[PDB]
């Protein structure tokens, strides 16, 4: 499959993803893809926080789905 | 849903008869997202059909409707992407009583014929201007091999 | 009694209002964002109006050299960030932050806003400008003036769009199925907002359509965001009084917290478009006579009034961005000439209508200019 991870700087990072991934993984693609470190990565879909540890399915993200990458506050 | 309008919208649609465009089903708890088939009359797309989304943002009737192409096609005005410049749905001629059916037609007229003078394919885009009969060839291979049945 | 006089006044207002002592800074490069929201959050207002000595430790005593308008500039570049998800950016290619409903996935939005509150008025207080500023209806919100219908075509043009054509246009046989609710979506999630009571089982109609523009109007530039604002806005007045602003309009706010921006007259004659006027039409030679003859300060208040802001892309007018993709500044003939000049910022257009001496050009779109209230 095939998803979307949108930025609110508005770019749109296509990633090469199977249902099996897990929330780690994704992040590990980004880390790559946009130099971004997973500690302060912050995924959500359709409202939803996606937690570390559980995968792409669990979360039913289909393809085509758009995830949002919000960056945490350096702070905390 | 809330999506008042969206109901109204898709029923219709759906008894409206839409010989162009079928199979329309739907994410049914907020209707903001509609996928149909396009289904060409003239050639060089008479061959083929083509799978569609269609996504209505939140504050719809406000903002307009964005229509992408699932399936391959090779028209000078859909990018590769499968974005479709077309003008009924642009950001400056969108009007709050526009309704979907009138949109689908809008899109059919820009299938059956291609306007080049603005395009989003360059390429093809004189394709189509200079060289009509060599744009279909090509078209129809497209549309033969990446293309959907019925039509 | 204009720009110049505001500013001494204000600038006299703070002069005249520093506490003694100063106030310490301390952060690095790489910790700048934690550092900084840990030491001024730290301190009283009253402190944020002592002297201001920054450090940047491990460039400790040589430099400065220096030094730290520098902070200014680098921590506006990280606090208004879209990334972090406090502020957003206005529309997909115009760039002045307003206020993301999203900030509250951080875990104590309301204390963030009220640090940037705090931080911004430091850079007024200080005469220190900052990367890059916040939207016009923004800094309405500010000074406490009216946002209006008007206010929405530079923040969202198909919003606007659609509003007007419901007030301009009869709707009686229109099947619009528009009832007094709004939906939006964050995040992926798509919530609902009754306008008045009950307001979704209320169907607009050609009686309720005004009051409807209305409560839409609002709600457009409201929504989700009461909260923020008001942490930010206490933020600010707790350190610059927002009453000192009074003699401010929008836009001069806008060039008091960016500087006086470079503009080339040269790169902005290159790249200017004209829509029934030529590169020969003597309005043009008179508006270009009148662009390189006046003050740079009239040249950003003119710039606020064709594109609605001072500032400038990344590489110049070549390269000027409207609502719906690149657009030049554009200036275009329009009908009598009893009337003022007017705009389109969505457009970048100059709405020029055919004046009849020099100077009858120079004093009208001087008083156009001058003139947004």
């Amino acid at each position: 499959m095939q998803i979307l991870v949108k930025t609110f700087t508005w770019k749109t990072i296509t990633l090469e993803v199977e249902p099996s991934d897990t929330i780690e993984n994704v992040k590990a693609k980004i880390q790559d893809k946009e130099g971004i470190p997973p500690d302060q990565q912050r995924l959500i879909f359709a409202g939803k926080q996606l937690e570390d540890g559980r995968t792409l399915s669990d979360y039913n993200i289909k393809m085509g789905s758009s995830l949002y990458l919000v960056l945490r506050l350096p702070g905390q | 849903a809330a999506s008042r309008r969206l109901m109204k919208e898709l029923e219709e649609i759906r008894k409206c008869g839409m010989k162009n465009f079928r199979n329309i089903q739907v994410d049914e708890a907020n209707l903001l997202t509609w996928q149909g088939l396009i289904v060409p009359d003239n050639p060089p797309y008479d061959k083929g059909a083509f799978r569609i989304e269609i996504n209505f943002p939140a504050e719809y009737p406000f903002k307009p409707p964005k229509i992408t192409f699932k399936t391959k096609i090779y028209h000078p005005n859909i990018d590769e992407k499968g974005q479709v410049c077309l003008p009924v749905i642009s950001a400056e001629n969108w009007k709050p009583a526009t309704k979907t059916d009138q949109v689908i037609q809008s899109l059919i007229a820009l299938v059956n014929d291609p306007q080049p003078e603005h395009p989003l394919r360059a390429d093809l885009a004189e394709e189509y201007s200079k060289d009509r009969k060599k744009f279909c060839k090509n078209a129809e291979e497209f549309t033969k091999k990446y293309g959907e049945k019925r039509p | 009694r204009g720009f110049r006089w505001k500013l001494a006044h204000f600038r006299y207002l703070c002069q005249s209002n520093a506490l003694p002592s100063h106030v310490k800074i301390n952060v690095s490069r790489q910790t700048l964002f934690e550092d900084s929201f840990q030491q001024i959050m730290a301190l009283k207002p009253y402190d944020l109006r002592r002297r201001l000595y920054v450090i940047f430790r491990g460039e400790e005593g040589l430099d400065y050299g220096g030094l730290a308008r520098e902070w200014f500039f680098l921590l506006s570049h990280e606090v208004l960030n879209p990334m972090y998800c406090l502020f957003e950016y206005a529309g997909k290619n115009n760039y002045c932050l307003q206020i993301n409903p999203a900030s509250t996935i951080n875990p104590d939005h309301l204390s963030y806003f009220c640090f940037i509150g705090r931080f911004i008025a430091m850079a007024l207080f200080h005469g220190k400008f900052i990367d890059t500023g916040f939207s016009l209806p923004f800094y309405k919100r500010m000074l406490s003036k009216k946002l209006t219908i008007k206010d929405l075509e530079s923040i969202d043009t198909e919003f606007y769009n659609s509003l007007i054509w419901i007030r301009d246009n009869n709707i009686e046989e229109c099947g619009l199925e528009m009832y007094f609710s709004v939906d939006m979506e964050i995040l992926g999630k798509v919530t609902s907002h009754d306008l008045k009571l009950g307001g979704s089982n209320i169907l607009v109609t050609e009686e309720n359509k005004d009051e409807y523009i209305g409560l839409m109007t609002e709600w457009r530039f409201s929504r989700g965001v009461q909260e923020q604002t008001k942490a930010f806005l206490d933020g600010f007045n707790e350190v610059v009084p927002l009453q000192w602003l009074q003699y401010f309009d929008e836009k001069e706010l806008e060039v008091m917290l960016c500087g006086m921006q470079e503009v080339d007259l040269a790169d902005w004659q290159r790249n200017t478009v004209y829509r029934h006027y030529t590169r020969n039409s003597k309005q043009i030679i008179w508006f270009w006579q009148f662009v390189k003859e006046t003050d740079n300060e009239v040249r950003m208040r003119l710039l606020q009034f064709v594109t609605g802001t001072c500032r400038l892309p990344l590489g110049g007018f070549a390269e000027l961005m409207g609502s719906n993709g690149p657009q030049k500044f554009c200036i275009e003939k329009v009908g009598k000439d009893t009337w003022l000049p007017r705009s389109h910022t969505c457009f970048n257009r100059l709405d020029l209508p055919p004046y009849k001496s020099y100077e009858q050009l120079k004093e009208k779109l001087l008083f156009a200019i001058e003139e947004t209230e």
